[PDB]
DNA sequence: GCATCCGTGAGCGAG
DNA sequence: TATAATGGGAGCTGTCACGGATGC
């Protein structure tokens, strides 16, 4: 099923990115109604909240990384 | 319902919208007790309705005037959420920011690529709390409540402050943003570098790609604090660090008027 | 241009995991006031003031310098953030 | 805690006195002398909290030394003034109403 | 200067009198010269006369009057009250029956009077009402965008009075009339109107398969009564006929000139457009005691013989501008006074019942308060009254023969189609194509034409010439936008003999489209090519040289112009510059022929050939609504004698009566080590040194002292712990003395509020104790100057209470203003333009030293980038710096106009004799040829630009000639390898300078609501990070640089406490909290019925408020 | 804009929209930006 | 809709 | 326009040619800011479309 | 109509008074209901646009001394062919008026002005968002205000433990309280005036710790 | 299924 | 607290295109 970009816009699945857009009357209702969780997968559910977007230096497979001097690195070696 | 300057009283449309909805509730409370009749009861329970709705979402049956005064629709919860100016595009997903300043623009033929020109007073101002702490390490102030002082009034400046301002900035980079912002390139990131005068000095090549010219363009300057915003400013921000377009893969910075000339 | 840059985008997986390594070193570099760090004193990024020179002021330029030299080891999962935290607090007590 | 979800829904009538620390009968906002928040008015120290700081309407409860405490001559609880921001009130209405989001 | 002058074009008539379309429309509304009885019945005159009398006892209207006004012009602008006079109008109150009268002169409040100029004053502020246009009132017929062959007849009101109507032939072939939205069969009106099936079928009956469809029923032709009725059940449900019902709502649709009122001029309109005679401007009439009809048949003939093509029958244009028109400052004030009397009038039958029914004066029986605050509405807070643009003359001048499409009465901006925007064929002469705002309002604001004037109906005509056999007669002909298309009309430019047409073809246009016709065929010609463009268009010199789109700049940006303390009228001129520095009122003048007696700064008298000794006091720096600088300078001297028109005194910039907005500079044309690339300007310092382009402005700083709840507010010399360092300057009752330099921080007037509830903090009663002084009573309010401003402190006005001349707001104790002056010599980032709509920022100062110049050591003033130019494609620049080249060398001024002007062969000409002075000079004084102007002849030569083999002399002319010259280089000593255009051009200084632009904020103020940073400069707010702006961020995926911006560097306020309390410390910046504008969205959903909440990754709630909205 | 391989985390979807829209004002015999819309 | 128009005729009722 | 504008801004136009133009330039000139209203308001839906 | 309430609420209010009137009524007495209805009506409307009209509520009683403050300020407009002055209308209103009373009268009758209130031509600015907020203490004050209680901190620790409690106990800096001396002396063990003498003795201790150290100065504000 | 209605949007700066 | 009084009053107009719903 082809749609247009305004209609796969609003018909995202997270309903923040979808009420930011147009329709807040009517994307909040359906959304209220349905009990609507909204996993925070996008940006602009994200950047609403003030959360780190889950892009660039927020991505969780560069977020996570860590840096030490080889002096600590020996030296938390033994346990 | 707050105060201005000169006294008076601001309040918000949601207070005369909703004293509307408590006297349609409170006469019809009144009403009931004292046994109206179905015709008059009725009506009251018609405008208890009509003051929901106007509160709720406004103009969506027929739009209350704050008076007969201004005939400007009442400013409704809905209103409020939904629009350019809703809370929504206003307020969530962008914001006015703490940090930041504006000038006009002027050509940078010096000023090497990752380099631009910031004014003394501009710079002095969005550093103003890293300043305070190196004007106490630096011995131009007892503390920094003093510090403060000492920048308050423009005949106070000492000589010091200014070379020890150069020791601030040492490293850090900034932000231009001209608007329109198009395209992720018309904010850039530029190593600052203090001028005299009242006017940022852009590099020439960049010009191009944020659709600068000097007919009097303005452009935004935004200063980034943690020493992770430093890191992403520098490194992928940095406008020497983008010199393809992301958008063909072709060169962004490329040659642009006298120095195809020139040439 | 920033330093080495290019050869800071050949030693990363991905360019925003470079900026990660940079922000979290300067940080470092920070909170132990300098003293952790794995430059000699030749390779001390210097500023140039009116007085003569004096070290560079910006643990982000540090970071970067200290990456181009192997000195230093980034990766996921490494070492548990307790150990971390208290080893360097007690190797460059703040 | 940390935050992975966020969920809307329609809240039942209670739901909403949950939310709600006390009922508005009036409509008057201000005092036209005394400019103080009207008993049981739109705004209120009573309802909503207090206007300064851990201090309560009639100057009698001050400083800290009243986290959760209510002042009997007043009505109000002494804490932060920043609950005006957020706590909340209800109108009990003589007959059920639509919502004209769902009407409309 | 000697001025040598261009071209032959003899103008018959000059430029009318330019304000003329504010000054004698608002004139003729008020009459307040006219003996009262002679007063024609137009304006005010009018609304009396319609909403009059007043019936049920019947109060009747006889005259009005206008008093004097309160205070005098200047009075009303520092004191903040509105320039106007008294209105008294004289009502008589008659018995129904008993027959008594009592006739009393009412008082009707105040209404605003217009100044000399053209403009007028409200609060201390300086207004300009702005003429909008609008579909003129009348009867139009357009093609039915449904089908092809059939057609929808519009017939529209005056825009308040009167419903539009539209009449349809299909679907079905019966005649349709949509009115108030409803559409019904236009047969049962006629029915109504005194029409039988007979009378219809006689005069409409002719045309076939037509009228068929509206005869259709039968049914309906029963009878004028019942038909009555059986229509208004059919406009309004629910409303029982009631018989009385039915002809009070259907009169007062149609047949009230009191509710339903055509335009006067839209009276004309239909009886010329049906070929009908109206008696009113009423559609029917309700003539004893059935209702007669005027408009509608004629009306529906005309529609009907448009549906079958009938000869003769027209579809109309809409964007003609004879179907389009002007609503002036007259009319407009007009109407919203018809507005405020009817409602006064209405409070009259409300008061005409109850009350005393016997006891009633006209005095207790009238209030002014729907009135008084009605037109206070149409001044005060409307959009087509403007704050009025006086940067400088030219400003105010434009700004009031600017035109709207926009104004409530007519289009908003998503409503205008290219259709209203378009320049449309009879533009020509009335409108100006050139002047109109670049950007989002593009063709909706514009400037009326210059020999353009607006007539009674509110139509725009042009001039233009009788033409009778070949001869022209002189005679000016003035056209409506109609009328000239009935004529063939020559060019200005077509050659002449004495008064005859001297080619074999002119050329000429037939309704504006463009025709080759002979001598015999022509009617009439233009005045002047003049007659085209705005008043700014026209100051434009070589603008036929100029592209259309650049020359938008050239005008509007005049407008923008800065007032110069040495400034100068262009060395090329069109010739207007000096009488626009006449019309809006810049200089002054001599009265009659007399001579001067006392010369001033401050004042100037003249004796005339009366005797009498006349006083022109000098108004002296004044400051003007964007704080440039008036101050008129004197001329003459004393005991010089002047004829009546002659100069006393210059205006705010005005070169000896000329108009001067900028200054005339040598400019050499290259590219300058990128100094100049992209459109930046490089300067000799020699500017800034003998004080070109410095400029004086005056900005005003206001502050009020009221009574708190909680005692007094006072302004004092008293300001609690502050050293005498601060208070120097300040006088002994707390105002800055006049003449003292401030700067920013610094306090203009010291003040002291009462503090609030006092509780401070257990820190602070700690810290009182040690140092032993006590709390003081009163906070320090005083007023400062903000950032970025500062200057001579040049007056000071306080006003207290026992003020004899002025009204003080309930409450305000006292009142103070500060008047700070600034002289801006020009710098880095200040802007300049010239008259070709070539502008730029200014990017750097260099010394005279580095400045390119030529043989002798005269450096140039500017250098201009080539590559502005041709991309550009205004070429008029260039020829004001080739004529402009020679005028600096002869010594002399030249006035080209417009498209009759100098060609290049006698500028050429200009060029030789110049260059004779440059280099006979050079070659008298003992000086043959430099070794580099060889070098440089050589590569000219090269280029194909000197004739090879000539001298050296005869090369250099052949290049200077070309305008271009051998420039040496300031650095070097070496030329510039090409010779260079160099030459005299005339550019301003425009309105925007950084002193104003520049702002840097740390952290401030916040809104109340959300938390967030205020917006603009002296509110001290930060820029917007907007949802573009964010895009950005994200694109490069700065994740924590974004994170910033939403949270610490915003609302997040946890989060920017100690933010700001961390790189103070010198600490690293903590982590971000929720931004508190989304706490605002949670409780303002949940006011919505909305349960909104977090979530853990386990489902479970999380507490965003930390559990303070929570039982 | 590096002329190498992908970065692991990009924002892609807010580049391609931006490398799309910034041209926008540009599109112009011609059915022109409307036509892109009108797609 | 028009609560005036509306509540006036269930005035006229009586 | 049937015929056309002969001069170049050399030679400059003529009182008639320069009219004509205006109309090109106005009706250009505000398809320019209509499209620009345009422009921005798609790049906002692909914006959103595409964010996550 | 137009007087601050809406129609609907005017006939509402109206028909609560055709109520009143309806209980009041004695048929005996010959007049038709219409006349006694009619006072009832025009009273209860009165009341209640008396009562509800105003955002900042105003009793009975001083509406109407407003308002009777409105019709004489007109009638002194009608009579002098321009607006009163303060004075010129306190003699009108009779004695007991002066200049004084009629202004403060026209200030508490100032009505509140919406936040909402458009600024410019565009529908993008309101009247509200230029308006900044003063309770909430800006970054400065908070930073300011915590590094006063360090610099409190730092400057009892040259106190021995026991004589800085005595004035850590007496501000108010603990709890929020300030005891007097015979508490100082219940918790400490020493006597009322003996904890009068550590007191004083450690407040000169620190008044000479600021004179020599010159920290706590720049907080004179 | 086509006509037709309603409800929805329509890119920094200073005021 | 009483003469009788009994159904408003505004009328704002050169979008536009869209999609999804409601009607014939
Ligand atoms: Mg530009
Ligand atoms: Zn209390």
């Amino acid at each position: 099923l082809l749609m247009g970009v305004t209609k796969s816009a609003l018909s995202t699945k997270s309903w923040l990115s979808a009420a930011s857009f147009q329709n807040t009357t009517h994307v909040l209702t359906e959304a209220a109604i349905a009990g609507k969780k909204d996993e925070l997968i996008g940006l602009k559910e994200n950047v609403i909240l003030g959360r780190l977007i889950p892009a660039g230096t927020g991505s969780d497979f560069v977020r996570f990384t860590q840096v030490v001097d080889q002096k600590t690195l020996k030296a938390i070696e033994e346990a | 319902m707050v105060q201005v300057d000169g006294g008076r009283f601001a309040t918000s449309d949601l207070n005369d919208l909703y004293r509307r909805l408590i006297n349609r509730n409170n006469r019809l409370k009144k009403l009931l007790a004292q046994g109206a009749p179905e015709i008059i009861i009725r009506n009251e329970k018609r405008m208890l309705q009509e003051a929901v709705d106007a509160l709720l979402d406004n103009g969506r049956r027929g739009a209350p005037v704050t008076n007969p005064g201004s005939d400007r629709p009442l400013r409704s919860l809905t209103d409020i959420l939904s629009g350019k100016q809703g809370r929504f595009r206003q307020n969530l997903l962008g914001k006015r920011v703490d940090y930041s300043g504006r000038s006009v623009i002027v050509v940078g033929p010096q000023l090497k690529l990752h380099q631009c020109g910031l004014p003394k007073r501009m710079a002095l101002e969005l550093f103003k709390p890293f300043l305070l702490k190196k004007m106490e390490e630096k011995g131009i102030a007892p503390n920094v409540k003093a510090a403060r002082r000492m920048l308050e009034r423009q005949r106070d400046i000492k000589d010091e402050v200014w070379d020890a301002l150069e020791e601030v900035i040492h490293g850090k980079v900034v932000l231009l943003n001209r608007a329109p912002t198009l395209h992720r390139l018309g904010i850039q990131a530029f190593q600052p570098v203090l001028v005299e005068g009242q006017s940022i000095q852009l590099h020439p090549l960049v010009c191009e790609a944020f659709n600068a010219d000097f007919d009097g363009d303005q452009m935004a300057v935004h200063v980034p604090l943690s020493s992770f915003a430093q890191a992403e400013a520098r490194i992928q921000m940095l406008s020497a660090h983008n010199l393809l377009s992301p958008a063909s893969g072709e060169p962004l910075a490329k040659p642009s008027r006298d120095i195809i000339l020139g040439l | 241009a920033e330093p080495g840059i290019d050869k800071l985008f050949g030693m990363v997986d991905s360019k925003y995991r470079l900026t990660v390594v940079v922000a979290k070193r300067a940080q470092q570099l920070l909170r132990h006031g300098f003293k952790n760090t794995v430059l000699e004193p030749e390779e001390r990024p210097k500023m140039q003031t009116l007085e003569g020179l004096f070290d560079d002021p910006n643990a982000v330029t540090w970071a970067m310098k200290e990456l181009l030299t192997g000195r230093l080891v980034f990766g996921e999962n490494l070492v548990p953030e307790d150990r971390l935290q208290k080893e360097m607090e007690r190797l460059y007590p703040v | 805690k940390e935050v992975r979800k966020v969920r809307i829904a329609l809240a039942s009538p209670e739901k909403i006195r949950s939310w709600s620390y006390g009922e508005v009968e009036k409509p008057e906002t201000i005092n036209y002398r005394t400019l103080k928040p009207e008993r049981d008015g739109l705004f209120d120290e009573r309802i909503f909290g207090p206007i300064k700081d851990y201090e309560c309407a009639c100057g009698k409860y001050k400083r800290q030394r009243f986290e959760g405490k209510v002042c009997e001559r007043c009505g109000v609880e002494v804490t932060k003034s920043i609950v005006r921001r957020y706590r909340m009130g209800h109108i009990e209405l003589a007959t059920p109403a639509a919502h004209i989001w769902f009407v409309k | 200067m000697e001025i040598k002058r261009f071209g032959r074009i003899r103008e018959v008539i000059p430029l009318p009198p330019l304000t003329e379309i504010q000054v004698e429309s608002y004139r003729r509304a008020l009459q307040a010269d006219v003996p009262p009885e002679k007063r024609e019945n137009v304006g005010i005159q009018a609304a009396f006369r319609e909403t009059f009398p007043i019936e049920e006892l019947v109060l009747d209207f006889l005259e009005y009057r206008l008093g004097e006004p309160p205070f005098p012009q200047d009075e009303c602008r520092e004191k903040d009250l509105t320039y106007q006079a008294p209105l008294y109008a004289r009502l008589q109150l008659i018995h129904k029956d008993t027959g008594l009268i009592k006739e009393d002169e009412v008082f009707l409040g105040h209404i605003p009077l217009m100044t000399e100029d053209g403009s007028f004053i409200i609060n201390g502020a300086d207004r300009v009402i702005v003429s909008q246009i609008h579909r003129s009132p009348g009867v139009y017929f357009t093609p039915d965008p449904a089908r092809p062959g059939r057609y929808i007849a519009s017939i529209i009101p005056l825009p308040k009075r009167g419903p539009w109507i539209d009449l349809e032939v299909e679907p079905n072939g019966v005649v349709s009339m949509k009115v108030n939205k409803r559409k019904f069969p236009l047969v049962l009106l006629l029915r109504v109107l005194g029409y039988d099936q007979e009378t219809l079928a006689r005069e409409l009956g002719a045309y076939g398969e037509l009228v068929q469809g509206l005869m259709d029923e039968s049914v309906f032709a029963m009878r004028p009564e019942e038909a009555l009725i059986r229509l208004f059940t059919l406009l309004r449900p629910g409303d029982p006929p009631k018989r009385d019902k039915a002809v009070a709502y259907v009169y007062g649709l149609i047949a009230d000139p009191r509710r339903y009122d055509l335009g006067e001029a839209g009276r004309y309109k239909a009886e010329e457009k049906l070929g009908i005679r109206l008696s009113g401007r009423t559609l029917a009439r309700f003539e004893d005691g059935e209702f007669k009809d005027e408009v509608f048949l004629p009306t529906l003939r005309y529609l009907f013989a448009l549906t079958a093509g009938v000869p003769g029958h027209e579809v109309d244009d809409i964007d003609h501008l004879g179907n389009r028109r002007i609503r002036t400052v007259g009319e407009l004030m007009t109407d919203q006074f018809r507005v405020g009397l009817a409602r006064l009038a209405r409070g009259v039958r409300e008061r005409m019942l109850m009350g005393s029914e016997d006891s009633l004066t006209p005095a207790k029986l009238v209030n002014s308060r729907p009135l008084e605050a009605a037109i206070r509405e149409f001044f005060s807070r409307s959009q087509l009254s403007q704050f009025k643009d006086e940067t400088n003359p030219l400003s105010s001048l434009r700004h009031k023969r600017r035109i709207s499409a926009l104004g409530p009465g007519g289009l908003t901006r998503e409503r205008a189609g290219f259709d209203v925007r378009d320049v449309h064929r009879t533009h020509y002469g009335r409108i100006c194509p050139v002047e109109t705002p670049e950007g989002a309002n593009i063709g909706l604001i514009t400037s009326l034409a210059a020999y353009a004037r607006v007539d009674e109906l509110g139509f725009i005509r042009t001039p233009y010439r009788r033409v009778v056999g070949g001869v022209v007669t002189d005679e000016v002909v003035y056209m409506t936008a109609t009328e000239e298309d009935r004529y063939t009309i020559a060019q200005a430019n077509t050659p002449l003999e004495g008064n005859r047409i001297a080619a074999e073809r002119v050329v000429a246009r037939r309704k504006g489209e463009p025709v080759i016709v002979s001598p015999e065929e022509v009617e009439f010609m233009d005045v002047s090519p003049k007659q085209v463009f705005s008043v700014n268009t026209n100051l434009i010199p070589f603008l036929e040289h100029d592209d259309a789109n650049r020359a938008l700049m050239g005008s509007n940006m005049q407008t923008q112009a800065v007032p110069l303390i040495r400034a100068q009228a262009p060395v090329v001129m069109t010739g207007l510059e000096e009488r626009v520095v006449r019309d809006s009122l810049a200089a002054l003048y001599a009265e009659e022929d007399g001579e001067v007696a006392k010369v001033d700064g401050n004042r100037i008298v003249v004796r005339y050939e009366d005797g009498r000794l006349v006083e022109y006091p000098l108004r002296r720096f004044y400051r003007s609504n964007q704080g440039t600088a008036l101050d008129q300078r004197p001329r003459v001297v004393v005991g010089q004698r002047v004829r009546k028109g002659d100069l006393l005194a210059d205006g705010p910039a005005s070169e000896n009566g000329f108009l001067a907005l900028g200054q005339n500079v040598l400019v050499a044309i290259m590219p300058f080590d990128g100094y100049n690339f992209e459109d930046a300007i490089v300067i000799s310092e020699e500017l800034l040194k003998r004080d070109f382009y410095t400029s004086i402005h005056i900005e005003r700083y206001e502050i009020e002292a009221r009574d708190t709840k909680l005692g007094p507010e006072r302004i004092t010399r008293d300001i609690p712990h502050l050293s005498e360092a601060a208070l120097r300057d300040l006088d002994e009752e707390g105002v800055v003395r006049i003449g003292a330099e401030v700067k920013p921080g610094d306090i203009l007037v010291g003040r002291t509020s009462f503090k609030g509830e006092s509780e401070p903090t257990p820190e602070e009663r700690l810290l009182r104790s040690i140092f032993g002084e006590k709390a003081r009573d009163v906070k320090d309010t005083s007023l400062r100057v903000p950032p970025g401003e500062g200057g001579i402190v040049v007056r000071t006005v306080r006003l207290r209470r026992g003020d004899p001349g002025v009204e003080l707001k309930p409450g305000v104790r006292e009142v103070v203003r500060v008047y700070v002056a600034q002289k801006r010599k020009l710098q880095v980032g200040d802007k300049l333009a010239n008259r070709h709509g070539n502008k730029g920022v200014v990017a750097k100062i260099l010394p005279v030293e580095d400045m390119p110049h030529l043989p002798d050591g005269t450096p140039v003033d500017v250098i201009l980038n080539p590559l502005g130019v041709p991309s550009r494609m205004n070429l008029g620049q260039i020829l004001e710096t080739h004529l402009g080249l020679a005028g600096y060398f002869l010594g002399q001024r030249y006035i080209s106009p417009i498209f009759d002007g100098a060609k290049e062969p006698e500028i050429k000409e200009l060029l030789a004799q110049a260059f004779e002075v440059y280099f006979g000079k050079r070659k008298g004084e003992g000086f043959g040829v430099d070794k580099r102007e060889v070098e440089v002849l050589r590569r000219a030569e090269k280029l194909g630009l000197v004739t090879p083999g000539k001298t050296p002399e005869e090369q250099l002319k052949e290049l200077f000639l070309q305008g271009k010259v051998v420039l040496y280089d300031g650095r070097t000593g070496e030329p510039i390898e090409g010779p260079i255009v160099v030459g005299q051009m005339f550019i301003m200084k425009l309105y925007h300078m950084v002193e104003d632009k520049m702002h840097a904020r740390s952290t401030g103020p916040y809104s109340l609501i959300t938390q967030q940073p205020l917006g603009g400069k002296a509110q001290f707010g930060g820029q917007r990070f907007g949802e573009m702006e964010v895009w950005a961020l994200e694109a490069y995926g700065a994740a924590h640089t974004l994170q910033e911006m939403l949270t610490l560097k915003s609302d997040d306020i946890e989060g920017r406490n100690a933010a700001y309390e961390a790189i103070i410390k010198g600490e690293d910046v903590p982590e971000p909290s929720v931004p508190e504008s989304f706490r605002v969205l949670v409780k303002e959903l949940q006011a919505l019925a909305l349960d909104v909440q977090t979530l853990d990754e386990k489902d479970n709630p999380v507490d965003i408020f930390e559990g303070l909205a929570s039982k | 804009s590096m002329a190498r391989p992908v970065s692991i985390g990009e924002a892609v979807g807010i580049v391609a929209a931006q490398s799309i829209g910034e041209p926008g004002t540009q599109l112009t015999i011609t059915q022109g930006l409307p036509r892109v819309i009108e797609l | 809709s028009d609560p005036v128009r509306q509540y006036l005729h269930e005035i006229g009722q009586v | 326009f049937e015929v056309p504008v002969r001069s170049s801004f050399r030679e400059g136009l003529t009182v008639l040619e320069y009219f004509i133009s205006s109309h090109g330039a106005r009706k250009g000139g505000a398809d320019t800011a209509l499209r620009t209203a345009d422009s921005g308001y798609l790049t906002r839906k692909l914006v959103d479309v595409t964010h996550e | 109509t137009g007087r601050g309430l809406s129609f609907l609420d005017l006939i509402q209010e109206g028909n609560q008074g055709l109520i009143r009137a309806v209980e009041k009524f004695e048929y005996k007495r010959r007049f038709k209901f219409s006349t006694y209805a009619t006072w009832w009506i025009r009273q209860a409307i009165n009341r209640a646009i008396a009562d509800q009209a105003r955002t900042i509520r105003i009793p009975v009683h001083m509406v109407e001394t407003i308002n009777k403050l409105s019709r004489t300020a007109r009638q002194l407009q009608q009579e002098l062919g321009r607006e009163p002055t303060y004075e010129e209308i306190a003699e009108a209103m009779g004695p007991g008026w002066d200049a004084k009373r009629v202004e403060e009268t026209l200030k508490i009758a100032q009505e509140p002005v919406s936040l909402e209130t458009p600024i410019g031509d565009e529908k993008d600015s309101f009247y509200g968002d230029f308006i900044p907020d003063e309770h909430l203490p800006s970054p400065v004050d908070a930073a300011t205000q915590s590094l006063l209680s360090e610099e409190l901190e730092k400057a009892l620790s040259k106190l021995s433990e026991r004589e800085a409690m005595v004035l850590k106990l007496r501000k108010g800096l603990i709890d929020g309280r300030e005891h007097t001396l015979e508490e100082v002396g219940a918790f400490f063990g020493v006597t009322r005036e003996r904890i009068r003498q550590i007191e004083n003795k450690a407040l000169r201790k620190l008044k000479y710790h600021e004179s020599r150290t010159r920290k706590l100065r720049d907080f004179l504000d």
